[PDB]
């Protein structure tokens, strides 16, 4: 036959370190492999991160917007204009293909 | 448990001089590894 | 965005130099603050989109990948510290240097202005992928999966190379920003009827069409965890961004040119959806589901109605994070049970009590329950597909029906029933596999809460 | 390094060769006399003098020298191939491949001392003289018939570029007396091989290796008796005349080729590691992996000489 | 060989492209390609082995033949023009024969055959200098004839040779066999391009240059002639193993590595000059050279092949180091894409 | 140690030298290149 | 002129369709490449001659001189292979495959 | 191109190329170059065995130094050639006026694209 | 301070990153300056003791 290793089982790293993490064999790394992992995975990122997205201000105008129409219904409605118009660029503006 | 390395078999196909050999094709069998005729 | 780049350029010196002992959580920690970086991108407080400089860009479409992309490495290097811990020293250095690679061209390609800077950068990823999959990759098979992955992708890249050297002879730029703000119309010809083909082809494969997604089953089977996670999550989804940048030109033809693809799409995707419902191999199942929930994508990027294209985008961001769930916890079972059988693993949550929680809400979101993102993007695309020719509800309404019935089955079939009698005892759940699902459902906690961010360009 | 640049200006072999400049060989017969003869042979002729060829003789060779790993030398005993022979896993033919790459690498260094210094060499058993054991043990069940193949194929390969040696001594006890040789020499493996074999091997000599040689180098023939007296032995090689051989065509410009392989030990020994995949062979890729990333971890080994620090090398941040 | 030999010879290779490229008169530039003819024989035939001669006579009668139907044409063109040169007015067949010719010498794609042939039989090293430097000496003169020769005849020559060059690489598995149909496919890119940019023809071929000459000093590290040899590198010495994969995908046209510029700017020029047929179908089967490529990354880097037990012994004794040149042209290879501007 | 010994053990002086005095000739040479450049453009140009 | 220039053009494509058709022994072959060398010598040199182009005869001869050792390597291949095969035919020149 | 009038026959940059400006030293190409650089060198050291970053600090050197003064040298004549090629197309595009005649596109209000419904 | 053996050295390589990639993306932005403040829908005209609008 030709020579080869024969089938290396799997240890069970829970037998020694019963604290196991997951990270690495020998005990230190792995405490520190989770104590900075859960920290900058949770606890500096979903958190901080969802902080600063909650904060974004009027994200896409969206907030600006809710305004803008506002007066824009005020204006529109008190002047007594159509609150919106049925042409947008204006028909002066556009020179259509006079024959056809 | 291994990824699977190539056993003997696996090899042997890209021995031959012709990697897809057909017929009268596989009398061809590879040159001498010396470069040198008998 | 040179910050969301250089500083995971700089990534690479680091597993390198770093320890081997410390390699791992210098690149783990690292990343994520560089997901932290990338988060700076969302803060769009305008319309105007952002223009970084003249090659790098951000719109509304690209920065929420980015972001998960970004967000994925350090995922990806968590969930391959098992595997690939049985290495030399100088092959995980590798495989985390892969991985980092991998973000590193994608979080470019999706922050490209230049289509064919896309190109380059989009066909560069194959690279590192197919290392990932056949170097590591655990089934004697892989050879023939990293052809598979490497021919369909190539075959489909020429054309689009054609086209795009093409367009900018014919307009003169392939500048994103001006081809959109340019007259391009092509003009319903046999030749443009083919130009359009081209272009499509390329994206269409990469998004596993009915027609020749074969490659995806047979590349995420004997793919490592990693490479996995990165085909579902990011991969497949480089082709439904490059489907949303092209089609601004080929404005006219994909009225008329698209019938073929979406036909071969809504069927395909009953028929991907059904077959999941007698497979055998878990990763496998995962998979065809991957098909059919980004054959709806395919079916709502050429419907081109404002609500498809923001379904399209809510899906692909929320899908890709569910798949990868599914995908990591099918690694978790694989690592104990050593087999990919579904069939085998009975009861675990009698053994396993939390994963399988986790286990249950991959399933809810894998379905469609309401709260969650992707039933928003399953709701939208079903619209406007709708919206089409109402008879679609009923193809779009089968694959609703056997998408339940797949999912829980995965739960029903391996998270329940009476637990197996004596397999290969199962050591309990470490800590990082639990997170890394966490890692995975919280930010789609997060996510749902305001759908608006993932919202796409329309 | 040796090169034309060095044979253009000077370094011309051909300037060195002394009427004792021979490659020298004692074939002889297990359990015999060939040591003696040659170390003693090599002491009054001037000849450089080399061991029999080992297991470890390449380790030996190589770095630190210190005796490698018996997996790392390529797991063969000569101890084991004894005590079992046709053995399942086929240890008997490993040792003899790695026997052949062992004094391919000894017949090289002979010729790189020989060329260079221009010492003659005194190397017992020959690549040449190396098929006697195998044609034992293809005669009786310890190889089989493809093995065999495999080691001509290497021999045919390799051999023929090294130049013959200039004369062959034969030291010949009969096949009986060398087994109560075997028998107060101490060991228990040399002790119960097959007087067949013993049969075989120098029956194999005498039909096939001097004859071969006789045409072509200086073959001796010497009795036990006359052996035990390297003076004689010595004697009769001063006077031995070194005509008939293809060494008497290797001019200058002729032998600075062969210096750079000789030189070349990767080279050397190439063909000794061609992809022919007889079973006994294979490292297999997990196993040889592990054993060349094992190998390879040994200090002095992991950086090539000169720059791994952990031997004491210095100097490395400028080399 | 006598130092004094070898001077001669390689003065006489060398001598011989140099003539060609310097001259103008054409005659001056047939002996250029007659001299490289002369010199390259002796060294084919080194080892002397029955292969050997086998290789150098039919090299030799290729080439020879060849050379007969260049000088017919310089001799036609006396009688049409009194100039000794290839000018405007020249008749179209006068070209045409010496377009075959020169492809002959080039062993462009009809005439692929002998080249195959005579790379198998000849040490790697004289196989390296037969594909590289024996090949500029014929393309100097063909870019010199740039206006004059026709498009059709040498778009087919072109698109037959990546067909038939990418044919030849599946089924082959001899090494240095593959490297010569890669060089009939990369020649025929060279070619295509070469009625319309010149300057990209020679980018296409230093590039082959820059990517060839660091594959083969690859090759003979090992001195392995067979992909099985190639695949136990992992073994004899590991670290080539990762450039020798990235330097046979950038030999095929794979976007990161420079090996796409010059396919990339002969597609980019072909579709300028409108040949989005022909420049279609040679990118389309330029994709099957990289499956070739991909195998042999199979053997020899993303699968270990096992090895012999003698390969421990080899390790063993200290490797020869590869050549300054080769880590210079491998970097170049394979990461100077971002340098593309100032290349072309 | 080694039975055989390296080749390079104790530095080559010699390259050491030409590589190290090598490149601070091609800096002095590029260095001043540039700045001798920038003026030639300056006067050749307006400034 | 025209008429003779025809004939030894012929001459050549003769000896040209000669050298591209191989029939055992090689010497033939290399005595048929000759021919042509010739036929190119013998036009060379008639027209080099009518065009009263005396800056030119140089040609004609360096035709020749190096035709000649051209054909000088030629022969040393083919002395070469009747001392390999002993049998000069073009019908052994086949280990290559 | 070649046959341009007063084409430097063999020279590598005519001193034509003094009126462009200097290439910074810190063009990110230059830097390219350097790191292309170290890396061959980092990568030589790595096939011939030795420790790859702490051994032959004097090569590394070399190599970052030989390749950047290429670069400084060689970018100098690109710069140039392309320099050459813009006084050629904008001279000729004047030369030639009628040939490139400055279009006049129509006010969006004017030209009428056609609109295709996607409904 | 570099504190040596990965202590320094290595921890300062990624963030340095991130600084350079800062300086970066505020030397693009010099460079991309024409319509400084030349655009139509912002072209307020200079505030007293202000170099330039957008910096
Ligand atoms: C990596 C790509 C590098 C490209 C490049 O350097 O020039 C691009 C070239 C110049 O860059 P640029 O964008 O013009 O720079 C302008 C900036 O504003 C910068 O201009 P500036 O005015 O600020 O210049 C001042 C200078 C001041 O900074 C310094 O140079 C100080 C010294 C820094 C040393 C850093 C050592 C690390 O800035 C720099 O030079 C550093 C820039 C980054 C250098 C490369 C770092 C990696 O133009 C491009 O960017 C387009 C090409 C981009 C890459 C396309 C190909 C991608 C696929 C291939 C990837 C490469 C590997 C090959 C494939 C994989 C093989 C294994
Ligand atoms: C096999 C896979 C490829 C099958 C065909 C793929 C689609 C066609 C080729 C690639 C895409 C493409 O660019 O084709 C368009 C081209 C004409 O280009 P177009 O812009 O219409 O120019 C019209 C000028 N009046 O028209 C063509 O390029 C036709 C190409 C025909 C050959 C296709 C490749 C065959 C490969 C074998
Ligand atoms: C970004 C692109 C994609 C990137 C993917 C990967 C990113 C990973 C790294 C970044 C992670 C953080 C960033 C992403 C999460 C962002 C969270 C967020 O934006 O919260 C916004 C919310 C404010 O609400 P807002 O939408 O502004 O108000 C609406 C006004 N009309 O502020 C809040 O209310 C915060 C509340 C925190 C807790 C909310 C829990 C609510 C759960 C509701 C659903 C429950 C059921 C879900 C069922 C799911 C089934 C699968
Ligand atoms: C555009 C990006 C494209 C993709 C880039 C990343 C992938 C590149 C392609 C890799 C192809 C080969 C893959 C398999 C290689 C296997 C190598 C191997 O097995 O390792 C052994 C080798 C020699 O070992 P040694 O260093 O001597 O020490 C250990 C001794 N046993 O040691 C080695 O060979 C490993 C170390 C090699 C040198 C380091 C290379 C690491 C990868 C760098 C990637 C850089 C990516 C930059 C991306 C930029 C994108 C714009
Ligand atoms: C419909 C729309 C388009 C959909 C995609 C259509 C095109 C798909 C092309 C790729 C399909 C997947 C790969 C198919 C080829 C293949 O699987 O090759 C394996 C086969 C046997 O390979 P073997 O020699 O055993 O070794 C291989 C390395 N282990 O190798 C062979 O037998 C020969 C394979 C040749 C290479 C075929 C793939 C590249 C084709 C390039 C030319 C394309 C047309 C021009
Ligand atoms: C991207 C490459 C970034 C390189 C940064 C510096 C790396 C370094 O200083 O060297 C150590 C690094 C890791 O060492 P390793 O390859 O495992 O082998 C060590 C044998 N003494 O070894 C390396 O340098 C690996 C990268 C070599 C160049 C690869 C180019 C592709
Ligand atoms: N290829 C081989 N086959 C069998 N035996 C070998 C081979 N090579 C070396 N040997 C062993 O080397 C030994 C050398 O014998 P020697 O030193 O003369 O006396 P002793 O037998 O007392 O050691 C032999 O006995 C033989 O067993």
């Amino acid at each position: 036959q030709w020579q080869e290793d024969p089938e290396p089982e799997d240890e069970n790293v829970y037998a020694k370190n019963p604290d196991f993490h997951g990270y690495d064999s020998d005990p230190v790394v792995d405490v520190w492999n989770m104590r900075a992992v859960f920290f900058f995975g949770f606890s500096i990122v979903l958190v901080f991160g969802t902080t600063f997205v909650a904060y974004v201000p009027d994200y896409r105008m969206q907030e600006w917007a809710r305004r803008e129409a506002e007066r824009l219904v005020k204006y529109r409605e008190v002047n007594g204009l159509p609150i919106m118009e049925s042409n947008y660029f204006d028909p002066s503006k556009i020179q259509l293909p006079e024959d056809d | 448990a291994r990824q699977w390395q190539p056993d003997i078999e696996w090899a042997e196909q890209f021995s031959g001089a012709v990697m897809y050999p057909s017929k009268e094709t596989a009398h061809w069998k590879p040159p001498p590894w010396n470069d040198v005729d008998i | 965005m040179l910050k969301i780049i250089l500083p995971s350029l700089m990534l690479l010196p680091l597993t390198w130099l770093s320890s081997p002992k410390k390699t791992w959580t210098n690149v783990t920690s690292y990343s994520f603050l560089i997901s932290l970086t990338s988060l700076t991108l969302l803060w769009q407080t305008d319309e105007n989109y952002k223009n970084f400089s003249n090659m790098f860009s951000s719109d509304p479409l690209s920065t929420p990948l980015i972001i998960l992309t970004a967000w994925l490495l350090p995922l990806m290097l968590m969930a391959s510290q098992n595997h690939l811990k049985k290495d030399n020293n100088v092959l995980q250095k590798l495989y985390i240097s892969m991985l980092i690679s991998l973000q590193i061209l994608l979080i470019m390609t999706f922050s490209a202005t230049e289509l064919i800077m896309f190109y380059i950068l989009f066909e560069a990823t194959l690279i590192p992928t197919l290392i990932i999959i056949t170097r590591w990759g655990n089934q004697t098979e892989r050879l023939n999966a990293g052809i598979y992955f490497l021919f369909y992708t190539l075959i489909g890249s020429i054309p689009l190379l054609i086209a795009l050297i093409l367009i900018q002879n014919h307009v003169g730029t392939l500048n994103l920003m001006i081809l959109s703000f340019t007259t391009h119309t092509l003009d319903a010809s046999w030749s443009n009827n083919l130009l359009w083909l081209a272009c499509m082809m390329a994206f269409l494969i990469k998004m596993p069409l009915y027609g020749v997604h074969l490659w995806l089953p047979k590349a995420h089977v004997e793919a490592p965890i990693a490479g996995s996670m990165i085909l579902a999550a990011i991969l497949l989804k480089l082709g439904s961004y490059g489907m949303i940048r092209i089609s601004i030109i080929l404005d006219p033809l994909t009225k008329y040119m698209a019938y073929p693809f979406i036909l071969l799409s809504l069927w395909g995707m009953i028929m991907t959806s059904s077959i999941c419902l007698r497979q055998t191999d878990l990763k496998s199942l995962i998979a065809y589901s991957s098909v059919s929930h980004m054959a709806l994508v395919i079916a709502s990027i050429m419907i081109q109605t404002p609500w498809s294209f923001m379904g399209a985008t809510m899906l692909m961001i929320a899908h890709g994070l569910t798949s990868s769930l599914l995908f990591c916890l099918a690694n978790s079972n694989y690592e104990r049970i050593h087999s990919r059988t579904m069939i085998m693993a009975r009861g675990l949550q009698m053994v396993f009590p939390l994963m399988a929680t986790w286990w249950l809400m991959a399933s809810l979101a894998n379905l469609a329950l309401p709260p969650s993102i992707n039933l928003m993007g399953e709701l939208f695309i079903t619209m406007s597909l709708f919206s089409w020719s109402n008879f679609t509800i009923i193809l779009m309404g089968i694959n609703i029906i056997i998408t339940g019935m797949y999912s829980m089955y995965m739960i029903i079939t391996t998270q329940r029933g009476k637990l197996t009698n004596h397999m290969i005892n199962l050591q309990p759940s470490h800590t990082r596999e639990l997170t890394l699902m966490a890692l995975h459902m919280i930010p789609l906690i997060l996510l749902t809460t305001s759908p608006k961010l993932i919202t796409g360009l329309t | 390094r040796y090169g034309l640049l060095a044979a253009i200006l000077g370094d011309k072999t051909t300037k060195k060769l002394h009427e004792y400049s021979r490659v020298i060989t004692v074939d002889g017969n297990i359990c015999s006399g060939k040591n003696k003869l040659a170390k003693e042979i090599a002491q009054q002729l001037g000849m450089k003098h080399y061991p029999e060829a080992g297991i470890q003789y390449s380790s030996t060779t190589t770095g630190d020298g210190r005796p490698l790993d018996i997996e790392f030398s390529g797991s063969c005993s000569l101890e084991k191939f004894y005590d079992d022979p046709k053995s399942n896993d086929g240890n008997s033919y490993r040792l003899q491949s790695w026997l052949y790459a062992s004094r391919l690498l000894q017949y090289a260094d002979a010729l790189e001392h020989l060329l260079s210094t221009g010492q003659g060499v005194v190397l017992e058993r020959s690549i040449y003289s190396d098929f006697v054991f195998l044609e034992a043990m293809y005669n009786q069940g310890y190889i089989r018939k493809q093995c065999v193949d495999h080691y001509n194929e290497i021999k045919r390969l390799t051999l023929p570029e090294y130049l013959p040696p200039h004369a062959v001594i034969y030291i010949d006890v009969p096949v009986p007396e060398v087994q109560s040789r075997i028998q107060k020499k101490g060991d228990p493996h040399e002790m119960k091989v097959t007087s067949a074999y013993l049969q075989d091997i120098e029956n194999a000599y005498k039909k096939t290796f001097l004859p071969k040689m006789s045409e072509m180098c200086e073959v001796l023939v010497y009795d036990s008796w006359e052996a035990e007296d390297p003076t004689k032995v010595v004697e009769d090689i001063e006077y031995l005349k070194y005509n008939k051989g293809p060494w008497l065509k290797q001019d200058d410009w002729t032998f600075h080729y062969l210096r750079m392989l000789v030189q070349d030990k990767t080279e050397v020994l190439n063909y000794t590691t061609i992809p022919v995949y007889l079973p006994e062979i294979t490292i297999g890729a997990h196993q040889g992996s592990r054993i060349y990333n094992s190998f390879r971890e040994l200090p002095g080994r992991k950086y090539a000489p000169g720059y791994n620090a952990e031997v004491g090398d210095k100097w490395i941040w400028l080399k | 060989m006598n130092p004094i030999t070898l001077a001669i010879i390689y003065f006489t290779i060398f001598l011989g492209p140099v003539i060609t490229m310097s001259s103008t008169n054409l005659m001056l530039m047939w002996v250029g390609l007659e001299f490289s003819l002369l010199a390259i024989i002796p060294m084919l035939i080194n080892k002397k082995n029955p292969r050997s001669t086998e290789a150098a006579t039919k090299y030799f009668v290729t080439q020879a033949t060849a050379s007969m139907i260049i000088l017919l044409a310089i001799v036609l063109n006396y009688k049409q023009l009194g100039t000794w040169m290839f000018q405007q007015q020249t008749n179209g067949l006068i070209l045409n024969m010496t377009l075959m010719a020169l492809s002959m010498k080039l062993g462009l794609a009809p005439f692929h055959f002998w080249l195959p042939e005579v790379t198998q039989g000849i040490p790697l090293h004289m196989g390296l200098i037969l594909l590289t430097w024996q090949k500029i000496a014929p393309l100097s003169i063909l870019i010199q004839i740039y206006p004059l020769l026709n498009s059709t005849i040498i778009l087919m020559l072109a698109i037959t040779s990546i067909f038939m060059g990418a044919w030849g690489g599946l089924n082959q598995t001899q090494m240095r066999k593959i490297m010569a149909y890669s060089s009939i496919a990369h020649m025929g890119w060279m070619l295509a391009i070469l009625p319309y940019n010149p300057s990209l023809t020679l980018l296409n071929l230093m590039i082959y240059i820059i990517l060839t000459a660091p594959m083969f000093m690859a090759l003979m590290l090992n001195n392995s002639m067979t992909i099985n040899s190639i695949s136990l590198l992992w073994n004899k010495t590991p670290a080539m193993l990762t450039m020798i994969s990235l330097m046979l995908l950038s030999l095929g046209g794979l976007p990161p590595l420079t090996g796409f510029l010059p396919k990339w700017i002969i597609i980019t020029e072909l579709m300028k000059n409108n040949c989005l047929i022909m420049a279609t179908l040679m990118a389309m089967m330029a994709l099957l050279n990289l499956f070739f490529y991909t195998r042999l990354i199979y053997s020899t880097s993303l699968t270990m092949f096992p090895t012999n037990n003698n390969s421990k012994m080899m390790t063993h004794q200290t490797k020869t180091k590869p050549n300054l040149m080769f880590s210079t042209l491998a970097i170049m290879s394979t990461m100077t894409l971002p340098l593309a501007p100032q290349l072309i | 140690f080694y039975v055989r010994e390296p080749v390079n053990a104790k530095p080559n002086w010699l390259a050491v030298g030409l590589s190290v005095g090598a490149s601070v000739f091609m800096w002095i040479y590029l260095i001043q290149t540039h700045n001798e450049d920038v003026l030639e453009y300056k006067r050749r140009n307006g400034l | 002129m025209p008429s003779t220039f025809f004939n030894l053009t012929m001459a050549f494509s003769l000896s040209l369709l000669g050298t591209l058709m191989f029939r055992s022994h090689l010497m033939s072959t290399l005595l048929c490449l000759e021919g042509m060398v010739l036929s190119l010598f013998i036009m060379t040199s008639v027209t080099s001659l009518n065009s009263n182009s005396m800056s030119s005869m140089p040609i004609p001869i360096t035709i020749l001189v190096f035709a000649a050792c051209e054909a000088a390597v030629g022969l040393a291949l083919l002395v070469k292979v009747s001392n390999t095969y002993g049998t000069d035919y073009v019908q052994n020149l086949n280990l290559l495959q | 191109m070649n046959g341009r009038p007063g084409h430097e026959p063999l020279k590598f940059l005519p001193d034509e190329a003094r009126s462009l400006p200097p290439p910074k030293l810190n063009d990110p190409r230059l830097v390219y170059m350097g790191l292309l650089g170290y890396c061959t060198g980092l990568m030589d050291n790595m096939l011939r065995m030795r420790p790859v970053m702490r051994a032959g600090l004097h090569r590394q050197l070399l190599f970052v130094t030989s390749f950047v003064f290429a670069g400084y040298f060689y970018l100098k004549r690109q710069n140039y050639l392309y320099a050459v090629k813009d006084h050629d197309m904008f001279g000729y595009i004047k030369l030639h006026p009628e040939d490139f005649p400055e279009k006049e596109k129509k006010t969006y209000a004017e030209i009428l694209e056609p609109f295709h419904p996607v409904r | 301070l570099f504190q040596l053996l990965r202590e320094h050295w290595v921890h300062i390589l990624v963030p340095a990153g991130f600084v350079f990639g800062c300086y970066l993306d505020r030397k693009d932005d010099e460079k991309l300056t024409a319509f400084r403040n030349k655009s139509m829908l912002f072209q307020r005209e200079l505030r007293p003791n202000e170099e330039v609008t957008w910096k």
